[PDB]
């Protein structure tokens, strides 16, 4: 602040990387193949399947259920960014087109409707801020009753 | 194509205890030269050498194949380095038993490091190897992986009322294997009662995670003899890889392996299924031969590659461990060593981890020996089973 | 076919405050004076993963809901916290929102008028032909932007509102507007200051020189500019900072309580600056009545006043048909205590450099 | 009668400061590159006692200048280097203007395209006709907010622009216009941070994704709509940062070296952001003839892009005959050395609390 | 031990060109599938890949491996990982080879990428591929080693007065070589005088820096017919490591390799001349056999690294390129594709990048060709030659 | 500053890593073998020449002359940290003992005595700041004259 001598850092990221994954990020899109219809989070260049490079940006669908859930309370493993809300609630959400997206669920009004096979829909919150000063936004998921 | 032998392996002792102390060059010499020494062998006889870590942003040294070869003192000869998560040394072990089948090279050293305490918080670091723009800048780690596989495995199979039981037999087994073992982190403690573990963190199945460097010396069959009277022979490995992101595992069409269950998940990991299978058609062995074992234990991950890897059915490894199958006397011995949680854990080096046990074990030097082994089995997994690997050692 | 309102939107964080726990803290002003003088009792505490951005695009979307396949022609963020000083959060918003990358778009800003300000252009695109319609956003985090005991802490609130405006199944129509604007320093936040300052001690002093001048002026140049007069008004929205305001305001120009009550909703929120006036709309457009008249009036300290006259069509029986309205919306919310809200909104000291989360 | 530009005025800093003084002390890029290259030999510098509402005023003032006696009816200031970040500073400007008090008024933040997207809201609002008139302001201090030893340091300027927009003596009709945005962080400047930042490395590879992208985007958007083409127009106006921006931009659209060079000015003064395709503008209205063509196509790092079409008029001889060009202010102007700017801008890092000016 | 023959190699074209509007998977994919379809090969044929990378601090991704077999869409197929500087690509073709001749794999895809803008500025972080403590941390660079190199070699073998000629001459018959070459960064520019060039940047001689994925697919010789007429085949390979640390070049009592020169150092690389010695050998050639090759070129390192392949004799290399001996019409042609001043560099590809062309040149199909090619070399470095491969192939 | 929100970072050092290097860094503390007295910098746990585990810490020679000499001066290549110096004069130093040393030469007050075989002598001086934010310290070159 004071003494602006500049502090090692191996690593800065260029905005570029979040660029090119707006899509993925804050709309939620994944991939289809054209030629077989699979679909496929996150977005690709090949088609798994069937190995076809004719593949399109896909909106996945942004309602889904709780799969499987998990808290994060242990303070050893809290991330940079992530250490001011204890406990989160972790987890793989089945989205209604099949795809599974792992996540977590916030906004929890009522406890006891947090629980699996619970339905759950997208929004768009604030995460980890970028090494080149951008703020970061991205999915999580809350309940839908 | 020639057979490849396991002439020596060894690795720095109590591995879920970290050794601030040294550099991860010391600690890499140290393995190294207990090895050769093992083996009557001299660092100069050494042709090639692969080596696994993490990656370069836990100590900030990248491109580290030379600064190896330079402190193990064997340069010109070159190091071949690997990274892939918890899997890097199993990975390292199949590029040399490449490198000597091969024919290219005759002596090679196989091994692996972590040296955690260089970072100051390695715990937030691991998450840069997964499926990044998408769980490591989210906040989503491998631990919270674990942690759902686990919730999915006892939900699914029916183990409700009984997840603390079986996550507490599982960890009071590892520390009885560990209790013996002079080079596991928990030799010598004391034995908690089941109840004392099923009151503790993760219910006693959370591992010790600490600092560690370890290697095998691989020879060509041919030149065995010169080193030791008990060669262990590698009858075959495999390494597959599928997506880093969790989501994945419930679907995921690029995963080309025929006949896999029709549910897979977390639980049920498709990518381990098919590597077991793969290893043991290139090893000619079935589940029904493998006289011991070793797996990435954590939590409930243990259950789910007991049943990746063919022991025993869908959904059945649990009451398996109830029921006492992976005790010395039990139908599969399994991690004799103590494993992650009694003998201890350092991402790097785990491969060599799992290597020795079963190494000792096939040459009857075994602190909890299988009476009679002729064949043993590492399953390893890096990531949530993005990598895995398995690798199958025989002794004739 | 007449120009105006076709959808709507809101955006409110689920976290909330008691009054008491702040006061309990800094015993800087009277509970009293702040629950039944003031009417607020609560307000809504920003959680970490939130800020303007994450409102606005939750109420953008949710007006967006109400019109698939919408493609966006113009877009204007009306906000005095806005997380970027340069490039326009606006376009960060279009990116979310998914439908169309050809849009007149900015980000606007006189304090608590920004939305109406907004508004104002979306209107005059949509009425001047340069577009078929506009998504004008109201959106603030005043909690954020107000320092820890200052005597504004306990009742500092934030929120979101969105407000489309078109030709096609309008529910309210545009009449007419005016504005008017001045210096009068009453708040302010000079370029890098995070909080909003006071220019002078709170009180009827303070609000007769900003709040009530420019709340007069735009109103009497309005009603003027129509020939009409209080009486001729179903409803009256003001800004609400808090619930007192409306009220006071309503008393001052010759409107009754009747008039003001269905807009009113910041007992449990508190202030939401650029959004209040455009949240006091909302909530009127829930429950309102073809044939009904309104009168918009806000208030930007620095100072400026945009009013607007309404009027609600035949089509706002449909809208309603399947519709959340806002008071349900407010049901939903999460107590949290003095310090958890402190922790959330990033008020306290820190370090400037931080080696792990806690170290 | 058609709608558009009335009159205008410009407001430039009179302090400059040579390229080489900078590189002298930071070596940190190529003299030949700044100067020959890029265009630019010297920058303008910002005063103690000047900022964006000092320019700002000098310019509306100079407009309103030419039409005796207007009364304001709306009030639009596009800058990114605000002096508030809460409160509007266009209602500070409206105050010194002396003009009237019942005005639309609010800022307006998109990056070096705020001044444009301001002009666009004045035209929306006169050709709605919720005003008779308007005024438009784009005004920056990028030299302010630029750090020392930043490698754009050299070429950083400051500026402001000033057009009112009417439909009664207008010298360039306002034919049309389209704009586009996204979001692209190729330089932000978060909430707080007093100097912008880039998102990159400088280069072709972020003018690609970012300021090429959305300037054709805009470009080729509204071309499309008036079913014209480069030939069509007699001039091109872009962003000016740099000298070499226009022509760079124009190679890449198929425009030619002839119909850039009337609006090239920035070589003595550097980047003025949101003035500098208003500057531009007003470089060639200074010299351009009855019936003549101009297309003006700014940029918004963020990113974004305004493109406007216009006619200039019979009424362009008349106020061409007493009217003081831009080329003839900018020979105004007083040398100082690096030390000196560094001084008068506030860029040395001084004790937080004052004693005396010396203590 | 049997043979194994490159039957495709493929890179993104103009790699010192940089493609900030692909994702790192996406630029990945791009080459893959070209030398796929060169080949008339099926993505899922593939049995495993080797593929290199600087490392994970660049674009914040570790554990590549899975993350690169799903991408390419060949799960459970492994991919093995490689990170060794500027020779990540060399090295992966070593591993390629060794997964081939060992009877493990039968088709494998070698290959790397480096993808530098997803750094802010990548030019800083190259320095972690280094000793780290005692240069990195320090403020000393790579590029600091070579403009050392390229001082020691001028000040010690009389070149004083004739620098910037030979310099200038060196990156002129670069620009010349790339001119013509479809694939190179500088194709279709008009070669600027020499004199231009000496009054330039490093006098002609500063390379041209970008992005780019590549790769070469291997296949056991019996196979090779399947998928080409015109296979080429891999004689010998060596790779060697000493110190990172550039004051070990001058005194380096770890490198054991007998009948080195007596003044070794920056300008005289023994870590080059012993892996030139020992890749010679075993490929069962010498230099007289060698028709055409390619160096990581780059100020005066070209030179070093002719004389260090044994090209010509000690402090020759400067009067060798000035008198036409690089030239198509030359000695000995070399870097004929541009080289990394004409074609470009992008560190992870640059071995695929060699290897491409010598490919084309031993097949005829070159746009600058030798004629009657039978013996090609790739003579590539990692650090200041802390890394060193040579690769020998041939035609027969 | 005053939004004290953690921004993303992959790597922070731990005080370990610089504890151990003190000699090496502060001292000019290489490695010498006591079976055949080979020296090396900087220091190693085995020695190279003959592969014995018995190696000390070995004091380097402070005294030297330049072998070769570059200056940096490509904005493009400057490092965080040191990029307030510019021209940078990179060396490699010979020590008295032999052995060659990277560094930089600083303080030149006659630019005439800087040239090749010019004798130096080690100074300690400030590096760039470590990622936990402690001072770093190490050597750097003089003219001696
Ligand atoms: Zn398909
Ligand atoms: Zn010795």
């Amino acid at each position: 602040s004071m003494y602006p001598e500049q502090i090692h850092r191996m690593t800065t990221a260029s905005m570029l990387r979040e660029w090119r994954e707006h899509g993925g990020k804050y709309r939620l899109e994944g991939s289809q193949c054209e030629e077989c219809n699979e679909i496929f989070f996150p977005r690709r260049t090949v088609c798994g399947a069937c190995n076809s490079l004719s593949v399109k940006p896909y909106r996945c669908a942004r309602s889904g259920k709780i799969e499987v859930m998990a808290p994060a309370e242990n303070p050893i493993l809290a991330a940079m960014g992530y250490g001011e809300t204890v406990p989160r609630i972790m987890a793989m959400v089945r989205l209604d087109d099949g795809l599974v997206i792992a996540s977590e669920i916030v906004d929890v009004c009522d406890q006891q409707q947090l629980k699996v096979g619970a339905p759950v829909r997208m929004v768009i919150r604030k995460h980890v801020r970028e090494s080149n000063l951008a703020w970061q936004y991205a999915y999580k998921f809350v309940l839908d009753i | 194509a020639r057979r490849v032998a396991i002439v020596s392996a060894a690795y720095t002792p109590k591995p879920g205890s970290s050794r601030v102390r040294q550099t991860f060059k010391e600690m890499i010499v140290e393995s190294a030269y207990k090895a050769l020494k093992d083996a009557k062998m001299h660092p100069r006889e050494i042709q090639a050498v692969a080596y696994g870590y993490h990656g370069e942003g836990i100590s900030e040294y990248g491109g580290l194949g030379p600064t190896i070869s330079d402190a193990l003192g064997i340069s010109p000869a070159p190091t071949f380095m690997s990274t892939a998560n918890c899997t890097s040394s199993s990975v390292s072990f199949q590029m040399g038993h490449q490198m000597v089948a091969s024919g290219e090279y005759d002596i090679v050293l196989c091994g692996g490091f972590e040296k955690m305490t260089d970072h100051f918080n390695y715990a937030e670091y691991i998450g840069s190897s997964t499926e990044c723009e998408y769980d490591y800048f989210l906040g989503i780690s491998h631990t919270d992986a674990f942690a759902l596989a686990t919730a999915e495995y006892f939900q699914k199979f029916g183990y409700a009322g009984r997840e603390a039981d079986v996550l507490a037999t599982f960890g009071r087994q590892m520390r009885i294997y560990a209790q013996n073992t002079p080079t596991a982190t928990r030799y010598g403690q004391p034995i908690p009662s089941l109840e004392v573990l099923k009151n503790s963190e993760a219910c006693g199945s959370m591992l010790a995670w600490g600092e560690a460097s370890g290697c095998a010396i691989l020879v060509a069959e041919h030149l065995a003899h010169k080193y030791t009277d008990k060669p262990v022979f590698v009858r075959g490995c495999a390494y597959t890889g599928v997506s880093h992101y969790f989501g994945t595992r419930f679907h995921n069409p690029t995963l080309h392996h025929p006949g896999l269950p029709k549910d897979v998940g977390m639980a049920v990991s498709a990518n381990s299924i098919a590597c077991a299978e793969i290893a043991y058609k290139k090893a000619g062995i079935t589940a029904k031969d493998i006289d011991v074992a070793q797996v990435y234990d954590l939590l409930g991950a243990g259950l789910i590659q007991m049943e990746s890897m063919g022991i025993c059915g869908k959904g059945q490894a649990g009451d398996f461990v109830l029921e006492g199958g992976i005790a010395l006397d039990g139908q599969l011995p399994l991690n004799t060593d103590g494993g992650n949680i009694g003998r201890g854990h350092a991402s790097g080096c785990d491969g060599i981890l799992h290597i020795t046990e079963l190494f000792r074990q096939l040459r009857g030097e075994s602190d909890n020996q299988v009476k009679g082994a002729r064949i043993g089995v590492s399953q390893n997994l890096g990531g949530y089973a993005a990598h895995n690997s398995v690798i199958v050692l025989s002794n004739d | 076919k007449k120009i105006g309102i076709v959808s709507y939107g809101a955006g409110i964080p689920v976290c909330r405050l008691k009054v008491q726990e702040v006061i309990n803290v800094w015993k800087n002003t009277d509970l009293k004076l702040v629950e039944e003088n003031l009417g607020v009792t609560e307000r809504a505490v920003l959680q970490p993963d939130e800020d303007v951005i994450t409102l606005g695009v939750l109420a953008a979307q949710r007006a967006l809901d109400k019109v698939p396949g919408h493609q966006i022609e113009a877009l204007y963020l009306g906000t005095c916290t806005n997380p970027y000083d340069s490039r326009a959060s606006a376009s960060i918003i279009l990116e979310m929102l998914g439908s169309g990358y050809d849009a007149y778009c900015a980000d606007v800003q006189f304090a608590g008028k920004s939305g109406t300000s907004a508004l104002q252009i979306c209107q005059a695109l949509v009425a001047s032909g340069m577009t078929g319609s506009a998504l004008a956003i109201g959106a603030d985090t005043i909690n954020r932007n107000t320092a820890p005991g200052d005597l504004t802490e306990s009742y500092a609130g934030a929120g979101a509102a969105a407000l489309l405006i078109g030709s096609q199944d309008v529910i309210a129509e545009f009449d007419a507007s005016f504005s008017c604007a001045a210096d009068v320093a009453d708040n302010i936040r000079p370029q890098g200051d995070r909080y909003i300052r006071s220019g002078m001690g709170l009180g009827s002093d303070k609000n007769s020189i900003g709040l009530e001048d420019q709340t007069r002026r735009a109103a009497e140049g309005l009603m003027a500019k129509l020939h009409t007069s209080p009486a001729d008004y179903d409803y009256v929205v003001f800004q609400q900072n808090l619930v007192s305001t409306p009220y006071s305001l309503a008393k001052h120009l010759g409107f009754n309580p009747k008039q003001v009550e269905p807009g009113i909703y910041a007992g449990n929120v508190g202030d939401a600056g650029s959004a209040s006036p455009l949240l006091g709309l909302i909530n009127v457009l829930d429950q309102a009545r073809p044939g009904q008249k309104i009168l918009l009036v806000s208030y930007g300290f620095g100072a400026g006043s945009d009013a607007i006259a309404l009027t609600v069509t035949d089509a706002i029986e449909q809208y309603q048909k399947h519709n959340k309205p806002l008071r349900e919306l407010l049901e939903s919310k999460i107590y949290v205590d003095y310090g958890t809200s402190i922790k959330y909104e990033f008020k306290y000291l820190r370090a400037d450099y931080a080696l792990t989360a806690y170290l």
